[PDB]
């Protein structure tokens, strides 16, 4: 989780689940940055953000 | 409206939650019970981005016997219908006002989630739209 | 849910206002727009006899074109069809409260249109007594 | 007129409950509405409906 949220995307406006969105593409993920984040869950985000 | 959600367990231990109809609603959970709560918290969250892009959210697939699915409360439901039915009519939000007969703070709020919704603020919306919202069964 | 409404004229002029389904509805105006007006208030005033007696509220009669009607809004549609949903279970209210985890306070407000609405509440309700309350897009 | 009518109603048992809206009548178990405007005129088939409903022909 410390590696998910950096470089590119960006991380604006939100309460629970977070609103990112990537020059056009958008997509949302858990916080809890204490829970294991799954590999499903970034192949999933990468693809919602840098396909059209 | 209830839409189906697919959870693909993965061997790490637990399961990941998917929406079929819904690409950035995307998260999971680690158990059964605990995946679906996960799953409505995500998806809820989602609608945010059209409401904010101005563009038509996809409306459930049909349930299939067996499906997991959230229902969506009432007071979501009401203005994700009121959202799709702005953006084809083309009118602007001004406009609307005018037709509606209240100012745009108000109007704006409709079109935004994170405020209490008044049905019959929505209600009065949809018709300005050229929309007729009702409510069956019970 | 929109109930016909009766335009008669009044040979003093004007007009009385009758309801085919709801026999308490019963007011008059000097114009139409005021008889319909008059209309309004005066079936919604007339839901209030159903809640207090405990009695089911007529539903609507078919809309019949060049039928005058009022189209009552969703706040107040919803606890109609609440209402109804309540009686017919024979269930008391503290058992619709158990049910839905909420004090019997909350519960008793639902059956009364002198409140704000909240649409969600109303959904709970309704799916505690076995029904479920949709929203229709025309 | 809607006045003494309703000055009537209450001659006849008939009670009015409190309300901001449409006056509500009831009557041994009767029920009806009435406009509350009460110096305007009630009209005479509204008048003759209310006594049908609430029992008083």
């Amino acid at each position: 989780r410390r590696w998910l949220e950096s470089q590119g995307v960006d991380v604006a406006n939100g309460s629970n689940h977070l609103k990112l969105r990537f020059h056009g593409r958008r997509s949302v993920m858990p916080r809890h940055p204490c829970d294991e984040i799954k590999e499903p869950l970034r192949k999933a985000i990468l693809k919602q953000l840098g396909l059209s | 409206m209830r839409y189906p959600v697919t959870l693909t367990p993965a061997p790490e231990g637990g399961y990941m939650v998917s929406f079929v109809d819904i690409p950035e609603a995307l998260t999971q959970g680690e158990t059964v019970a605990e995946a679906m709560e996960a799953a409505k918290d995500a998806l809820l969250t989602a609608f945010d981005f059209y409401f904010e892009d101005n563009e038509l959210i996809p409306l459930p697939s049909p349930l299939n016997s067996h499906d997991h699915f959230i229902e969506v409360p009432l007071s979501v439901a009401s203005k994700v219908l009121l959202l799709n039915a702005f953006l084809q009519s083309e009118i602007t939000q001004q406009e609307l006002a005018r037709r509606i007969g209240k100012p745009k703070q108000e109007i704006t709020r409709l079109f935004n989630l994170h405020h209490a919704t008044k049905i019959d603020a929505v209600q009065l919306a949809a018709k300005a739209l050229g929309k007729e919202l009702s409510l069956v069964m019970v």
